[PDB]
């Protein structure tokens, strides 16, 4: 009676520990999801881009929302955490005990996903302008408050 | 006494929004069927999440659709729904449409988004692409009946 | 004051583009290799502007806005031999944060490719999730089987 006791309540326990792990691997989907909408809006904003004939400041006006993903994601993967755990902090391993005995667990695997990480964070589309430069027409004249 | 002959752009766009919508009801149905909840530590997950909550099917579905509209080959002169006005949002993923937008590429270039929505309709077109994907998920084998046969195991 | 000198002159540059379109520039001090961002003050000093940062030697720092970037224009700071954004330097933790990589310095080479591979990490990772989220579920039921047993 007491070994089925004991293996009753460790067995329980290990529900809990199971909750637990549930828990956190669909919180890391909920994350995954909204990064992954937000990877698809810039592919659409680059091949958006991919049109030979617009200007250059059609260029850095689509690098505009770029960056506004690339912070978005930025700020959502330091954002979502599951009981004080920043899901998505660093490639880490976690092992969740559900057995009755030592070394009985089940192992996941998380990924320190960002902007920097994914390597997208110095992507660009922009093309250097031309630029003429000249005294330019400077009009009037500069009264500083020179040291006399 | 006098006739004129000018375009009709007014039946496509019309055309287009009914679809559109469709998409996005489609999303909302996606986002209801695996709606999440967070829950107290220790405790399993609540009842009110969605019945399909980590399915991957949903997933598999959500991700086939969407490179359908990076079609390949069309000889359109545009690549993407952008161009023809029609942008998608990077965090819900539903569609919107700027139709004054629309509305001028419509009387610009109605050639080349003929070419691009569907064309010849044997490969090019998006809708092309998207029919076959859709039509597959919908058959005997299709994922979603072949799901629903494992799940007329969960059943039989 | 800075210690580099050269051609310093008052400029406003003008801007063509590939479609040979009229775009027009903005005031800066021509050094030559170096062309500086100023403003026009009330008093007709044509200074240049400059930005403020936490310097990587970990005292607080200021340097000259020399223009850059992707595109050629851009307000841009140099630190530890390396130059960054003047939107992103801004009194930036440059000491222990070196997440602010270096700004971008012309067109970016196939960023479809990059961004499908990043899409392929995604995807796979979400797959794995959800085969975790099935052993867990196995798992429960196992254990509660077992208890009323």
């Amino acid at each position: 009676a007491n070994r089925f006791t004991a293996n009753i309540k460790g067995l329980t326990q290990a529900s809990r520990n199971a909750n637990d792990g549930i828990s956190i691997a669909q919180t890391t989907e909920g994350a995954l999801n909204e990064i992954n909408n937000n990877l698809q809006r810039v592919r659409e904003l680059a091949v958006q881009s991919a049109n030979s004939t617009n200007s250059q400041s059609d260029l850095d006006s689509i690098q505009a929302e770029i960056t506004q993903r690339l912070n978005e994601i930025d700020r959502v993967s330091g954002q979502t955490q599951f009981n004080g755990v920043k899901v998505l902090a660093q490639d880490n391993t976690l092992t969740i005990q559900v057995g009755a005995n030592d070394g009985e667990t089940i192992d996941i695997d998380l990924k320190q996903i960002n902007s920097q990480t994914l390597g997208l964070d110095t992507l660009n589309v922009q093309q250097k302008y031309k630029v003429s430069d000249t005294a330019a027409t400077v009009t009037g004249y500069a009264d500083t408050t020179i040291a006399l | 006494a006098t006739v004129t002959v000018t375009k009709d752009d007014t039946k496509a766009k019309e055309a287009i929004k009914s679809w559109v919508d469709a998409y996005n009801s489609l999303v909302d149905t996606f986002s209801s069927l695996t709606k999440y909840t967070a829950v107290e530590p220790g405790e399993e997950a609540s009842d009110k999440n969605g019945a399909l909550l980590g399915d991957s099917v949903v997933r598999t579905i959500q991700t086939g659709i969407r490179a359908q509209f990076a079609n390949s080959g069309s000889n359109s002169a545009f690549k993407t729904m952008a161009e023809i006005g029609i942008t998608q949002d990077g965090t819900s993923g539903k569609l919107k449409i700027d139709d004054d937008k629309l509305t001028k590429v419509l009387k610009d270039n109605t050639a080349a988004a003929r070419e691009l929505l569907v064309g010849d309709g044997k490969e090019t077109g998006i809708t092309t692409k998207i029919a076959t994907e859709v039509k597959s998920y919908l058959a005997d084998d299709g994922i979603i009946d072949n799901a629903q046969d494992n799940v007329n195991a969960t059943l039989k | 004051a800075a210690g580099v000198t050269g051609t310093a002159s008052v400029v406003k540059m003008s801007y063509t583009d590939n479609n040979g379109k009229t775009i027009d520039g903005g005031l800066a001090v021509k050094v030559g290799d170096d062309y500086y961002s100023a403003t026009q003050n009330k008093d007709g000093s044509i200074s240049i502007n400059t930005t403020k940062y936490t310097a990587d030697d970990g005292t607080s720092k200021t340097a000259l806005n020399k223009l850059g970037g992707a595109d050629g224009k851009t307000e841009v700071v140099s630190i530890g031999g390396k130059t960054y954004a003047a939107s992103k330097a801004e009194g930036h933790n440059f000491k222990a944060q070196p997440d602010l990589a270096e700004a971008a310095a012309t067109t970016t080479e196939n960023p479809l490719q990059k961004i499908d591979a990043a899409l392929a990490q995604v995807d796979t990772l979400r797959s794995d999730l959800g085969a975790v989220q099935n052993r867990f579920n196995s798992a429960i039921t196992n254990l509660g089987n077992t208890v009323n047993n």
